[PDB]
Order: C-alpha cells, then structure tokens, then sequence
C-alpha cells in the first residue's frame, strides 16, 4: 500500500447508530427433533445479553449507559422427511421458561413466538426497550443484594429476556439436527457517558475480571 | 514570433492544444494545507535536443519525474511527498525548408507500458532515464525491458489511433512548433511524484524524415516543459 | 393487508433489469466527487476524434509504421483505393471510428476523411481524389474518375484536403480512390518521394443502435 | 444480407451508462459441503476486479478513470437432502478473510453477507463506490512501493473487495457440489479521459504485457 | 388485486438492511426517556478528548506507569521520537484517538499534541520540539532539527506547549522528536530529574469513513 | 415494510393477461415510426371492401 491523499470531510459513519447498529451472529446452537423425551438437547436457550462475544462486547463497553431496540433475525438450517416448521419463543424478563421440549410454557399467550416453516425468508422478531430503568447499564459498580452480599456487578435492570427455540414437529422417522444462528442488532440506539476502551483480554462472560496487561507494545529505546 | 519569458528563462516561439479543454488550476482545509511555490518552478526547463534521423522510430519521456534533476522543481520533489502541476510542453523542430516529415506529439496520461517478454517485470530503470528519452524500436524486442515496438507504442494499442489524447501534429511542410497544456489528470488531488508517472510525452514520427545528400542528416527536436500551478503539501504546523 | 397477486415473471432473474438493489453498506458514505478533466458522457465522442488510417496495410507492412504511409512519387494505376465502410473493411476497422462501431450492429451516419500531405514544403503536384457511390463500379482510368465525383487537390497550395462521405451504414459500399493528376514537381534540393497520411472520424453526427460483443477479442 | 436505408437519429445506446452498465458473468467456481475439514475447496474467493474476462476488461480500458456502483447478483446451483442455505460474504478492502470454511471471520459484523436459501429468487448485493480516491483507475503508470521498487502498475486505490461464498449447512449425508455464477454490473457509472482501444490480445490478468500484433489485416496491394 | 412481481433479492436476508421489523410486543409501551448527563451522539467526540500517551514504552516499562513518563535530566541524542500516525504505531495506537481509529479503515485529519512539563516550579530549561514532514528523514543532530520545523519551548515561562500535526491519514509518516536546547537549570533545593507527559487528540475536526473490526481483540 | 398478502391467483400464468412485461433490452431505443400508407386500425375495415362472390361454384 501507499500513502494517498485521503481528501474528504465526513463523520456520518462515526455516529452511534452507524457504529453500534450492525447485525452480528451471537448464538450458534444445535437442537434435535426426536428421541430422549426428557432431554435438554431438543431446544435452545441463549439468555439475551450484550456480553456474548468479545468483539461486540468491546463496542458496548465504550459507553456506560445505552438504550436501544433489538431486532434479531434467525438463520435456521437442518441436517439428517416432511417440511419442517420451527418456533422461536421470546420470553420477557418476567416470564416462565420451559424445562422440556413438551412443557406447557410453550403455549403461554404472553410469550410471543414466531412459527417459521423451512424454505421462506428468515424469521425476524423485534423487541423494544424492555428495561425497568431508563437505560441499559454496561457496567454496574454495585451489589444485587443489599448490605454487600454476593453477586457483584449484576443489576436486574439490564435484563433483556430469553429466546427458546424448538421444532414444532412432534416426531420424525430419522434424526434431524437443526442449527440456528441468531443475528443480534441494536436499533434506535442512544448512548451516554463515554468510557475508555478495553485494554486487557476478557476472562468470563459475567464479570470484568482481567489479567494485568501491558499498556502498549514495547520498543527498544525512547528515541528509535 | 513571440518571445515568451517565465522567471529567468526566455524562449522564442512561432496554436495551443489545451488538454481536455481545461487550463491547470490550484486545488481550491486546515487538516491538510497546500504550499504554492510559484517562485521559480514555473520557468522553462529545456531538455536535451533530440536528433531525428531517417531511421528514428520515436521517443518517450515520463513526467513528472522527467524533471527530477531540473532545478527547484527537481529539488521540491525530494522535500515534499505530494504535489501536482500543469506542464506546458513546447516542442520545436527547427528543420529546414527542404526536409520533410511529420510527428505525433501526444501526452497519453497513465501510460502503463508492457514488458518485452511477458511472464515477468522490468527493473524500473527501463521506463525512465530522467532527462534522456527512451527510444521506441521498429520491431519486436526481448529481455526484461519495455516492449518499445511502434504500432503497439507501449500499452498494446494501435499507434495510429493514439490521437484520442491531447496531441499536436508537427508537419514540417507547414509548421514546426507544438504546445500542449495538461491540467494534471489524476484520481486523487495530490500524489507522490516519484511513484506515479502522471503522463507520458511520446513523440512518434509517422511520416519518416527524408532529404537529399546535401542537407544535414538529422533534425533536432527541442522539448521545453514549464510546470504551471505546482503546489505541494504543507511542512509547517497548524 | 394489501391484496397482491404475483404476475408471471416474479422471482425470476432477468439479466437486463434496472431494479433498486438493496445496498450492502447503507451507513457507508462514499467519497465526494472531485472534478477530473476530460469526462466522457457519450461514446460517439470517441468516434469524432481523427486518427490515422492504415491505408498501406499490404502483406508485409502491418507490424511497422509503414502501414500508415501512402507512398507518393506510373500514372495509369491509382495511388490507393479502399472500401468506405468502417465495418468489415481491413483499412477502417481498427480506427477509433471503426472500433467504436464494432460494438454495435445497427449504425448509420457520415464519415469525413483528411489527407495530410507529409512531403516537403517545396514539392508541388496534383492528386485527384474520386468517390464512387455505393452501387457504382470503381473507375478503371483517371478520366473515368474525373467524370464522376472528385476533388483535384493541389498540394502546393493546401496540404490537407477534407472530405465528408455520406450514406455509410450497415445492419457494397463506396470507394475513395486517388490518382496522379500531375506528378510531384520538386526542386533539386528537396527529396523526390513523399508520403500522405489519412484520417477518419464522424463528419457531423453519427447514429448507432444495437449493442453487441466485439469480434476481435477471442 | 442487403444494404438497407438505416434511417434514424439516436445516440442513447452510445452513452456510458448504456455501454458499460450490462450484467456479465465474471466468476464460475465450485465449492463442496462436507469432507476435508481443513480444505480450500469448500468456499469461493474471487477478489473483485474489472480485469476478470477480456470482453469486459476491453470496455473498461476505453477510459482511464471511472467511478461506479456495482450490483452483483449470484446464480447458485447444486448437484449431488435438506433445503440448502448459502452465504455470500463481501469483505471490504479493509477486512479479514477466512482461511477455512469454519473460520471466525465469517461471523464478522463489519462484513455484510446475504443468507440465500435454495429455491427463491437469486441473491442481490449492491456495493457503493468504495475507493479511497475519486475514481477507479483502469491504468496506473506508477509503482506501489516508493523509490521504484517491485509491483509495477498496481495501485491500491482501485481495490474493490472480495466475495467469500460458502454453504451454511454444517454437514450432509452425501456430497453436494454447488456452482456459483457472479453477475457483475456497473451502475451509476461516470468515466473520464478516453483512451484508444486495445489492439493486442491479453496475456495476464494483472499486467498490460502484450505481444506485438499487426495494426490491421493485410491486403494484397494498396489499390485493390 | 395489485399485480406485483418479485425482483431478484426477494426472500433473502441481507445482513445490513434497514427494514421495518414487525414488533413482537405491540401493546407494550416502553419506559419514558429521562435526561441522563453526558450523551454521546458521535464517536469522534471521544477522539477529541486528550489522553496520556505512553512515549516511554520501552521493553520493561509498559506494565507500570513509567510508560507515560518522559525522563528529562547527553545533548547529542534526542529525548524521545516516534512515528506520527495513530494506527500501526506502538506509541499512539492505544490512545483514545488511536483506539477509536482502529475501528475504521479510511481516516484523515489532524492531531494536536500537548507536552505537560511535570517538573519543579523552579526548574528552568529549553526543549526543541521538531516536526518532520511525512516524506522527510529524521534529524540526526539538534542543528538539523533547528533548520526544519521546530518550537523552542521555554519551560521556565510556560509549562504546556501545544502542537497541531496535519496530513495524518491512512487508507511513512511524520516525526515528533525532542531535543535538549539547554539543560534543566535547578536551584540547590529542587530535584534535578523531571518528567514530561504527552497528550493527543483530534486538533480541529477528524474525518473517518470505513468501519471494520478491531485487530486487538482475538 | 408494507404488509402484503398474496391472493388466490398469485404465481400463476393466465394466458390472457395484460401485465407489464420486464423489457429485456432497456437501453435499446427502437426505430422511429415513419408514415406507411394504408394503416388498418380495425378488422371490420376489411369486411367493408367489396369482393367477387363465387355464385357459380358448381362441382366442376
């Protein structure tokens, strides 16, 4: 490459909506169709949170507070029959969860769910700003239980819900193993209180713990 | 007869082909600020005269860096890594009345030339020898150098329909002088003057020189370049 | 919602359509357009540029620049002669004119020819440039060329004679022959043999309709 | 045929947008679905450039500078099951590339990709004017590395990106060999600095090297 | 009803589209927006904030806060020197400036540098801060740095000298060297060795185009 | 976007329809219409022309 005259004047790509509002795959998972009537491998879960993969988590940690609608579009495949129909049930933060693929929770009227049959366009489900407070908090320097009990750094305001996914087909002659790819996307996003970027690598998906990393890459002397 | 002067360089001239109907001009930001030399730079830089015999196939110069050793322009190429200019190019021929011939004086922006034996490249000193011109050849050649055969000048095109560019015919029957103004054709407002060759002044004799056994065996072609509206990057802080 | 019904032609891919493509980079804002000299806004602006025509394209003179040179200096046979059609003619098929016309099947218009005499400033003679209509036969003699359409082009006065050949189209063409009216008269100092360059472009305006692929590329 | 009176007056077919803006197939390639977990034959590449096939390259070389949006539509087939879903990932000039079919680069949020399932209309992805400069340069009489180093004639301004294409299905019982046909199309095209047409045949797809060709076809004499 | 026909691109999933997503909770009315202090409405508002630059990032001083401290108090070799490009430069790559610029491929603008002298209130000396253009070579001596662009920064008068380096873009950069014009003159009571902190931000306005993924995260 | 629903009769091919066919040659501009003598604009303009009637159409 060579250093060219990069002559233009624009910051429309640096706005918050043009920086955060990009769809990224945040959840791959497998789920069967038949066998093991009492099993946990016939449906998916994925509790919705921004701390899924480090690349997007890093961007969410530029800002302390942010509020945004989410508009996820699933991309569902299958391996190994009839034409298959799926169900992607979003439960709100206050919502019952299934324990099995044949639980009664799947029939709850307050849990919205899409019934996507195979072959069509991917299913798209949009969720508004659910949180109790006025913004989602990326960081919470506080304790969930009063008087400095356990569970540091976890507030219940930045709870977004869960996403239970199953086949609606009761059975099949052979085994069908479906794969789902949830594409998370912030929408109509506002952000408050900027924050310095992450320096150290991430350790765990529910905490801010880190190993002390060097500031920058080292050089030989101060003058070279 | 008009005696043009620019700075401390005066030539004697005898119609101008303004390249692409535009006259060169300046770029008109505090993030990037150009410096306009104006002083010097704009004077006439007369290259070495080129003898045109009966068997001469042609010549080419690659600018802006053909002027890389030409005074203050050639020296500002080394201190600024970005620039642009206009290059008024006079081409006299000062032949006699009994000589005959015809030249194509064309500028050809972005003349990407091809290697002589393909499947390889050339050692970068075959495109240009600063002031002196690389001649064409009458037939095909081999080796790690530019395929300089006329009828396929440099780019693999027909040499006859090379007239699409800013050109001027020098028919010794009628005229002797040519002048072309090339208003810096490039896709970026400024570019480095050593990496990129903005255009390629190539003079190609269509009708060959001819004369009898008493005249001089050659016709010297004189090339003169005046870098107009040269501007560079800024070296000062903001 | 709105009751729609899909017509025949839904969910197909017609290669030549002009539909609104969903942009893959919507946030992306493209670089501002600066003014670059020499914009082309129509292809027939290339055909209107004169360019040298290889009239002397005989069997051994096509890989040199002797193809473009018409030798001047026998008065019974013409100097040169060629079909007047930029397509399917060896002389006018690789001209800018003749090359921007092989991209198309239907084209119609006129074509101007410039004959630049590249001899000495002391050589003097006359050449008779005859034009045959697209149905007529070629003149076999100089007199028979004089009785048709011609222009006795005095070299000693002007050194560039311009034609404008009409009725040039395809979807059996004319002829531009040239004759020795007089020989080339030359003083003792100047050379005896001279050259004549030719040119070709679109005369006033050129019409052209059906785009196709060029035959030259393989 | 016969010479007819071709009487009309029109140059709307000779404009630049009516001359360059035509869809042409520029990339056929095969890519499997299963086997050889570390293989390069399970995805396609095609670095996007105008110097693909000589017929379109010739037209792009009429003009020195040109700028244009590109709108490519892929035509994907299959041979030999479930219903198949594909992924056509366009990476920008500044973008990470996958090394395997199961690389992490496929999940990059800044690389836009279409997920076309088989049976529908062909997928269409449109790319704007990406280049750093103000136009794409067909010819570049210059050196990429300063001080006349290697790599003649290649500028980095006329870089358009790449187009990585894979199956999203993880596996299959039998072998499925998909074929893709990328239909490139310039759009909203402007062109500067006309240039004489190519005379010699093309040698290589990254250079202008040529063999000295005759000007025109030869005839017997100057007068026949 | 209405005769429609599906174009190429129907029933596909382009990742980067801006279509109206059908809301899953239509009855649901979201919480009213209160005013929270410190809203960000553009990313380049983070790049405009000064932040300390680890100039002294030598091989054993990068996991401590000795990386940010330029030791002041041999006049033949410069105090410090570094490439002037927030990308691909060890000194300016983890700055707020240099970190909001690794999210993008095309960026162009200027950058200002503040040199805060953190010595005593009695220490007095001169430092010569030279700037080399992106094509030029570094000064090997103090005189050769004086003949180019420089600012003889008197410490005893002002304790903070601000630059503004233009022509900073990528899609071979400048140099900010610093020299002992004079040594640090100090009374008997004050210490002899001092430190100089550095800062960096966007000078006036910064341009930035093509978003990408950052290299730092693995 | 716009909530549409396909009616019965979608994705069929009725032979006698008058829908907007997507043109295969959009750039192409067709030949201008000259005036040719004797235009027919209705078929019953042929029936109004007298013509000889074979009344004596016996067997031979």
């Amino acid at each position: 490459q060579t250093r060219h005259v990069v002559n233009f004047h624009s910051r429309s790509e640096s706005t918050i909506e043009n920086f955060m509002g990009r769809a990224a795959c945040v959840f791959m998972d497998q789920y069967k169709i038949n066998g093991e009537e009492t099993s946990t491998d016939r449906f998916a879960v994925w509790t919705i949170n921004i701390r899924e993969m480090a690349q997007l988590r890093r961007k969410c940690e530029m800002f302390t507070y942010m509020r945004f609608d989410i508009e996820m579009t699933m991309v569902i495949t299958s391996c190994q029959m009839p034409v298959l129909t799926h169900q992607i049930m979003y439960v709100p933060p206050g919502g019952p969860i299934p324990a099995k693929v044949d639980g009664y929770e799947w029939q709850t009227s307050t849990n919205p769910s899409v019934f996507w049959t195979e072959g069509n366009a991917p299913p798209r489900i949009s969720i508004p700003f659910i949180s109790v407070g006025n913004a989602y908090s990326s960081f919470y320097d506080g304790w969930s239980h009063f008087t400095q009990d356990g569970t540091y750094g976890y507030t219940t305001l930045n709870a977004m819900g869960k996403l239970y996914i199953r086949h609606v087909n009761r059975s099949s002659p052979h085994q069908i193993t479906s794969t789902i790819r949830v594409y998370f996307k912030p929408k109509h996003i506002k952000a408050w209180v900027p924050r310095p970027p992450r320096l150290c690598p991430y350790i765990n998906k529910r905490d801010v713990n880190f190993v002390v990393t060097e500031i920058t890459d080292s050089r030989t002397s101060i003058t070279d | 007869v008009r005696s043009m002067t620019l700075g401390n360089s005066t030539i004697t001239t005898q119609n101008v082909v303004v390249g692409y109907g535009e006259w060169p001009s300046y770029l008109s930001t505090a993030e990037d600020q150009p410096t306009q030399p104006d002083v010097a730079t704009c004077r006439f830089y007369t290259l070495e005269s080129v003898q045109w015999e009966k068997t001469s196939p042609g010549w080419w110069w690659k600018f802006p860096e053909a002027l890389k050793n030409m005074g203050l322009f050639g020296q500002n190429m080394h201190y600024h890594y970005l620039g642009r200019a206009g290059y008024t190019i006079h081409v006299q021929c000062n032949a006699s009345k009994f000589h005959q011939g015809c030249l194509l004086v064309v500028c050809v922006p972005e003349a990407e030339m091809g290697c002589a034996d393909t499947d390889t490249t050339f050692p970068a000193t075959e495109l240009t020898t600063e002031d002196t011109p690389h001649v064409f050849t009458s037939d095909s050649i081999t080796g790690k150098k530019v395929q300089a055969a006329v009828c396929n000048a440099g780019m693999g095109v027909g040499v006859g329909n090379l007239t699409i560019f800013p050109h001027q015919w020098i028919n010794l029957r009628t005229n002797n002088s040519a002048t072309i103004v090339i208003p810096y054709i490039n896709s970026v407002p400024m570019d480095n003057m050593f990496r990129h060759y903005n255009f390629t002044l190539m003079i190609i004799p269509f009708a060959p020189l001819n004369f009898t056994d008493g005249a001089t065996a050659y016709v010297p072609i004189t090339v003169t370049i005046a870098p107009m509206y040269a501007e560079y990057n800024g070296l000062r802080l903001a | 919602g709105v009751p729609v019904l899909n017509t025949p032609g839904s969910n197909q891919f017609l290669t030549s359509d002009d539909y609104q493509s969903p942009s893959a980079m919507p946030q992306f804002d493209e670089t501002p357009e600066m003014h670059i000299p020499g914009e082309v806004r129509n292809l027939m602006e290339i055909a209107e540029v004169d360019s040298v025509v290889p009239v002397n394209n005989v069997t051994g003179k096509t890989k040199s620049m002797d193809a473009y040179q018409i030798p001047v200096g026998d008065k019974t046979k013409p100097i040169f002669s060629f079909q007047m059609d930029p397509g399917y003619s060896s002389v006018l098929k690789r001209t800018l004119l003749g090359e921007m016309l092989n991209y198309y099947a239907h084209w119609s218009g006129s074509v101007k020819l410039t004959f630049l005499f590249c001899g000495s400033a002391m050589a003097t003679g006359k050449l008779l440039i005859s034009y045959s209509p697209p149905g007529a036969s070629v003149p076999t003699s100089r007199k028979d060329a004089m009785l048709g359409t011609h222009i006795v082009w005095d070299i000693g006065l002007q050194s560039s004679c311009v034609l404008c050949v009409p009725w040039i189209s395809q979807s059996s063409a004319g002829y531009i022959t040239c004759w020795y009216q007089t020989n080339i008269v030359v003083p003792p100092g100047a050379p005896t043999s001279c050259d004549v360059l030719c040119f070709a472009s679109a005369c006033n305006d050129f019409s052209v309709r059906l785009l196709r692929d060029t035959p030259f590329m393989a």
